[PDB]
């Protein structure tokens, strides 16, 4: 049980409470449910990289109070 | 921009540290950028500097970022790939000689990302060999990217340029047998594209295929479970078909390499005909390959018309024919089985062509011993009488070939199964159509003149039997036994039943009532039920109960009628676009209606008209534009109707699409011509006083009609058989209403009326996206679904209901959920969110259903102090409200008071209503206070609205209702008898039955005229029931069990006597089933119709609504069904230990732990119809990630209920798993604290 | 100083506690006496979620008081 912050370009803070063994696609689906962005325009950025679908959060060593970024594509 | 110039100046420098800092900064700026944010980024200057920086040798770290910068630039701005594509030589040079593996991997990633749009440059650059020269040294991802580059380069290739793949083909061929999915997929794509591009060059095809590719792909196609997916299976089979068609030598080579075994395995299954279910496209591709492996037909003779409807294999056949004989013997059976069990214009035609070539190129003996356990004459006769002028020609050619090859065998079959008759019909009764008509006429005339020109104990016998069923002439019972003998033990055909009028005569025999008939209808029906089935003869009813056993002759007649209907039917199936519909839009013109002119006159011209838009959008646009006033304003937009639309004399409903509005009331013209729409602003109470009840209706008398029902419009040659089957099913369901004493049992269960061809045609029609998206379902399908629903199973009717009862968005969602295989369809639905509290759930649920109960948008329910939202809490809302609606305090249903198992903190001690046959409403008399009645009525209205809303949103409820409840729902409350009291009150039914055992004796004894008044009185007073007389019982006119409900006025001082007992029984039944439960069901009906009408529930029977509303029936699981839909991944690959323990431990519950587990994981204590295999997200099992200090033993499992994601620790024992999977399911319920 | 902790269904556990005791000690005692790990325990007093990093005296929790235990498992 950990909490992370997803922050957009306009400036927000979505506090997602997740677990290390979750899939990135599920996180994107939850962001869709909570904000309305379709789960295909999102491009999550962590530590100056691009997160990929099909993996888990524990692979990238995501921990408590780690801030991600949500950059949309058109 | 401003920082971009600084970064560019940093790139153009000398100090190495400056370059490193600048490139890191540039990569960081590019990662978080976007098309709008990064506007004006200099790509004409940054790119050349980055390339010059990459062209180095002295560092192994700057390059890993120089490549990343270009990769991210292509990713962010998808238009920089016009200046970015200049260092293909540099990337290829780095690939040629290797120094750092990571640099090579990044170069591969950049090339893969670039190849999506520029592959020709790479192809002329020589990258195909360079990428694969060191293919065995990289990791998995680099290999996948290299194979993707190879595929994208081989997509666009030319015959002149072949040396780029000429030396690399063996590497891919040897790579075709790997155990990695994606590498195999990419290599197969490369081969398919190469074969497609080189299709007109036989030498190049022989170079590509050789002799090892065929072998490798042949064992690739057979391995189970399939490495390939469905689409790639289709692509590979199409590669085979194209290769065999374009060059016969490889067709011969595959025919000499036992390809027949592979085709047989793919079609039927195993090597020990139950065909494996496959999609229509796969069957079409396999049939095309089978057809192509066969020699082609001659272009002269009777085949000259095929030029208007629009070698090496022959040499091998002239050679050793053992191979060809084995091929034909192996494949004819599966070909015929596929042909006779598929409904599609393409599969049928391909199978037909294959059958023609097989028959033409075979000899006498091979056809003799292949066409033995088959029925070909019936198929030819059925397909002759068809509207399409392709199948008719094919059938004529088959008949000619079969007559020429086997005259003796196929000379009695054609006469017995009506082929000569149809050929004579065709031969007696803007240029191509006339020419093919003339060819058909001449060919049929020649066939008749040659083979059947100059010319039986079954047809004459059937005619003699059917001439004795005439209404004007008495027939006794010999005609029926003759018909039974002919049907049960003979070799009668479907054509003989047509020729000798039997179905029409039997229909008139069973369903006629006039004054010129020589025998009444009742005696005829009883004679029929005595001959078929074993009911007593008229006037000879035994004293006991009519409970016959035998039902075989009726089943035989039903089967023969179904076979005849399948043989004779000619219904059309329309399947076939999406890009056109999603691209082009409709055009409309608005003109004011001349009769009334108050609003402003339209002058804009064309109107924005989306194909799937509703007329509500047009009304809103007119109101906002200001035409509704008798600048853009939102006050009017922010229900009451002020404007209305008309087209001709037909009113336009508000819930109708513009496409249908144009198509129906007002084709190429729909999308080309302009349309116009007009706009304009908008009693003595006998029951209580005398004691008389309404008569019981007999449902069979409305089915026994000779003419078709008013709902039937279509014209087909099999209407009579449909009507006869309808009558027979009505008789089977309702036969105890004709006898005074009988047992309520169906003669034949309704599952034995299913037709095997109409179901296939319906299922095929319910798969085309375009018809579901537009709403062009053929009339016959809906009409048969509403009039004769016994032909189709439950799933077909459920899908038809969901497609034709609601809007297009829900239909598309249902189609996507049911068929995950699939110019792309994309539903768009609205969502409304509401917050509730888990302390006043009923009141807030009532408020929610009053506000948004009837809206046309999905509803999602969230809670106050919780962070969970989605599809879990929404299902839990219904699962809890349904449980709340069963409280004993409300006082709604019958039954006993029990206490729930495993309650919450406050739920303990609450009484709940339990009944082991279902829930039925309590009776209310004529002395009930208005407050109680109003409360019950509002509760029932809320319940009805709740169920109506739950059905529309694809949710499930948890309310165990009863059969009389659904009979009331379907408007069948006027046909309820004493049989139904066993479903409401077991103990009253026995008393009613024992009392009805006395009225029959009383009537029989009074019917004897050889007695006197005193003798009659003594005999009537002497009648006793279990030692006590009706006077000794001492009852009254109060409904039993409830000593406050009066059957009629003064029912306290009126004791029941032998003289008035029938009235007492009838009043008891009426007050228990219809009277006291009327006001409580009228409110339910009013509430239900507030969402969508009840008339859309006519596809179901009263015993099938439980599965529609609630879940499936309870069943005990086992490892076999669990290890076919559960998908374990992320640490628990199949055949692990935790998965084994879990699969063993679920299949040991008692349905209470099953309910607990289902509620804990899914959110609802029920499963969709079909069990685990019907859950759209399969239950996924993953390994929980722990640390090195805490034992992964004293923890608890977790679940994401939105996607059925179960996180499970690796326990060290099964007892620990048992003791820590129950704590989670019991003490971890009713909470969403982690989302 | 033997406060009562009530689970969801019906169970009540007595727990001896000192006045200046943090929530972590109470969670550890509950783990010892019941088995639930001190990571998935969420204590609720009156109507508030007891934050970690303070003492029971701050929340005015006294003898013969009742606390509610809810598990943090679902989503």
């Amino acid at each position: 049980p950990m909490q992370i912050f997803v922050k957009t370009l306009t400036g927000k803070t979505i506090t997602l409470e997740v677990e290390p063994s979750d899939t990135i696609e599920n996180v994107k689906a939850c962001i869709q449910d909570k904000e309305g962005i379709p789960p295909d325009q999102q491009r999550l950025i962590f530590a100056g990289k691009q997160l990929e679908d099909g993996r888990t959060l524990s692979d990238y060593n995501i921990q408590k109070e780690s801030t991600l970024h949500l950059v949309l594509r058109l | 921009s401003s920082k971009a110039q600084q970064l560019l100046q940093g790139l153009q420098a000398s100090d190495e540290s400056q370059q490193l800092q600048a490139v890191i900064e540039m990569c960081q700026l590019l990662v978080m950028g976007n098309e709008e944010t990064l506007g004006g980024f200099p790509v004409k200057s940054v790119v050349p500097a980055l390339i010059t920086l990459l062209q180095m040798e002295h560092n192994f770290d700057i390059m890993n970022h120089a490549c990343r910068a270009l990769t991210y630039m292509m990713e962010a701005l998808p238009r920089s790939s016009a200046v970015v594509v200049d260092a293909i030589p540099v990337f290829l040079e780095k690939l040629q000689v290797i120094q750092c593996i990571d640099v090579a991997e990044q170069a591969l990633t950049a090339l893969e990302m670039l190849s999506r749009r520029h592959s020709k440059a790479i192809l002329q650059a020589g990258g195909l060999a360079d990428c694969l020269l060191y293919l065995e040294f990289f990791s998995i991802n680099a290999q996948r990217n290299a194979l993707a580059i190879a595929a994208n380069c081989c997509q666009s290739i030319t015959p002149d340029e072949f040396h780029f793949v000429a030396d690399s083909l063996p590497l891919l061929t040897q790579r075709l047998t790997h155990q990695d999915k994606k590498s195999v997929e990419s290599t197969c794509l490369c081969f398919a594209r190469l074969v497609d591009n080189f299709q007109h060059e036989e030498n190049l095809l022989q170079q590509v295929a050789s002799k090892d590719l065929l072998t490798n792909v042949q064992q690739l196609l057979v391995v189970t479970p399939p490495i390939l997916s469905s689409g790639m299976f289709i692509m590979v089979v199409r590669m085979f078909s194209l290769m065999c068609s374009n060059c016969p030598t490889l067709a011969v080579q595959l025919m000499k390499q036992n390809i027949a075994e592979t085709l047989h395995f793919l079609l039927c299954g195993a090597s020990n005909i139950d065909l494996v279910p496959r999609s229509p496209q796969e069957l079409y591709e396999l049939t095309s390959l089978i057809c192509e492996l066969m020699p082609c037909l001659p272009k002269e003779g009777i085949f000259a018309v095929d030029t208007m409807l629009k070698d090496a294999r022959a040499q091998l056949m002239k050679e050793d024919p053992e191979l060809a004989k084995s091929f034909i013997k192996t494949l004819f059976g599966v070909l015929y089985e596929v042909y006779s069990s598929s409904a599609g214009p393409a599969v049928r035609h391909k199978c037909l062509r294959a059958i023609l070539r097989i028959i033409y190129f075979a000899d006498a003996e091979l056809l003799k011993d292949v066409l033995k356990n088959h029925a070909v004459s019936s198929h030819i006769a059925s397909m002759l009488s068809s509207q399409d002028l392709k199948i008719v020609v094919g059938a004529l050619q088959m008949a000619e070939i079969l007559m020429q090859k086997l005259p003796d065998i196929f000379s009695v079959y054609f006469r017995r199964e009506g082929v000569m008759h149809q050929v004579k019909h065709l031969a007696e009764s803007s240029n191509n159509r006339e020419k093919i008509k003339g060819w058909i006429k001449e060919q049929a005339h020649k066939f008749v003149e040659r083979y059947f020109s100059s010319e039986l104990n079954v047809l004459q016998r059937l005619c003699a039997a059917t001439e004795q069923l005439n209404l004007q002439v008495d027939g006794g019972a010999e005609c029926l036994v003759e018909i039974r003998s002919i049907v049960s033990e003979s070799d009668v055909s479907s054509f003989e039943i047509q020729h000798s009028g039997f179905v029409k005569q039997l229909l008139l025999y069973l369903t006629s009532k006039s004054e010129k008939d020589a025998v009444s209808r009742e005696i005829r029906l009883k004679r029929f039920l005595h001959v078929f089935f074993s009911s007593p003869l008229p006037g000879e009813e035994p004293i006991g109960r009519v409970e016959p056993v035998g039902n075989a002759p009726l089943l035989a007649l039903v089967h023969k009628m179904n076979n005849c209907l399948s043989q004779m039917e000619q219904f059309p199936v329309k399947v076939h676009a999406l890009k056109f519909f999603n691209t082009h839009q409709l055009k409309c013109q608005l003109q004011r209606h001349p009769d009334c002119a108050n609003v402003k006159q339209w002058k804009g011209g064309p109107v924005k008209i989306d194909p799937l838009a509703l007329v509500q959008a047009i009304e809103r646009y007119l109101v906002v534009r200001g035409y509704g006033r008798v600048e853009i304003d939102e006050s009017l937009a922010a229900v009451r109707h002020r404007l209305q639309f008309y087209i001709g004399e037909h009113l336009l409903p508000y819930n109708m699409t513009v496409y249908q509005a144009v198509r129906q009331f007002s084709r190429a013209g729909i999308w080309t011509k302009t349309h116009t729409i007009w706009y304009k602003p908008v009693k003595h109470d006998e029951l209580w006083h005398d004691g008389v009840c309404p008569s019981v209706s007999n449902p069979l008398e409305v089915y026994l009609i000779p003419t078709p029902p008013e709902n039937i419009t279509f014209e087909d040659p099999s209407l009579d058989v449909i009507l006869l089957l309808r009558v027979l099913h009505a008789i089977s369901r309702y036969w105890y209403y004709l006898y005074d004493n009988a047992m309520c049992k169906e003669i034949i269960p309704t599952s034995e009326f299913i037709n095997s061809k109409l179901t296939a045609k319906a299922n095929r029609q319910l798969q085309d996206p375009l018809v579901i998206m537009t709403g062009n379902i053929p009339t016959w399908l809906t009409e048969l679904g509403k009039t004769c629903p016994f032909f189709f199973p439950f799933d077909t009717r459920q899908m038809l209901f969901y497609v034709t009862a609601f809007d297009r968005d829900r239909a598309m969602q249902r189609l996507l959920d049911t068929n995950p295989e699939i110019s792309r369809v994309a539903p768009r639905l609205d969502r409304k969110k509401r917050t509730v509290n888990r302390e006043e759930l009923l009141k807030q649920a009532e408020s929610v259903m009053q506000d948004l109960g009837s809206s046309r948008a999905m509803l999602e329910i969230q809670y106050e102090n919780e962070v969970g939202t989605g599809l879990g809490p929404t299902l839990e809302f219904y699962a809890l409200v349904s449980q709340e609606l069963q409280r004993a305090d409300l006082g709604l249903w019958r039954g006993e008071e029990v206490t729930l198992s495993n309650p919450k903190g406050s739920q303990e001690g609450t009484k709940y209503i339990q009944n082991l046959q279902g829930l039925f409403a309590l009776p209310f008399g004529r002395t009930a206070k208005p407050a109680h009645i109003a409360k019950v009525k509002m509760k029932f209205r809320f319940l009805g609205k709740l169920m109506a809303k739950a059905i529309m949103d694809f949710r499930l409820v948890d309310l165990p209702l009863g059969l009389p409840f659904y009979k009331w729902m379907l408007r069948q409350e006027t046909s309820l008898t004493s049989h139904d009291l066993f479903d409401i009150d077991p103990v009253v039914a026995r008393s009613v039955y024992h009392l009805e055992d006395i009225v029959r004796q009383k009537k029989r004894l009074e019917q004897d005229k050889s007695q006197t008044k005193e003798s009659l009185q003594y005999a009537l007073e002497t009648l006793t029931m279990n030692g006590c007389s009706v006077e000794d019982l001492g009852l009254d006119f109060t409904l039993p069990g409830f000593p406050n409900i009066e059957l009629k006025k003064g029912g306290k001082d009126i004791p029941v006597t032998i003289h008035n007992l029938e009235e007492y029984l009838r009043l008891v039944i009426f007050w228990a089933l219809n009277e006291g439960v009327s006001r409580q069901f009228d409110s339910f009906r009013d509430g239900f119709e507030s969402v969508f009408p009840l008339s859309h529930l006519q596809y179901f029977y009263p015993e099938e609504l439980d599965q529609l509303l609630c879940g499936s029936k309870a069943d005990t699981w086992d490892a076999k069904t669990l290890m076919e839909c559960c998908r374990p991944d992320h640490g628990y690959t199949h055949d692990s230990r935790a998965v084994k323990f879990l699969f063993e431990i679920l299949s040991s519950f008692d349905n209470e732990q099953q309910r607990l587990f289902l509620q804990f994981v899914t959110g609802s204590p029920r499963l969709p119809v079909g069990g685990f295999r019907s859950l759209n997200p399969p239950l996924t099992i993953v390994r929980k990630t722990f640390e090195s200090t805490e034992n992964p033993d004293d923890f608890l499992p977790s679940v994401m209920t939105c996607v059925n994601y179960l996180k499970l620790p690796d326990y060290s024992s099964i007892e620990i798993m048992r003791e820590k999977l129950l704590i989670a399911a019991r003490e971890g319920q009713q909470s969403f604290h982690l989302s």
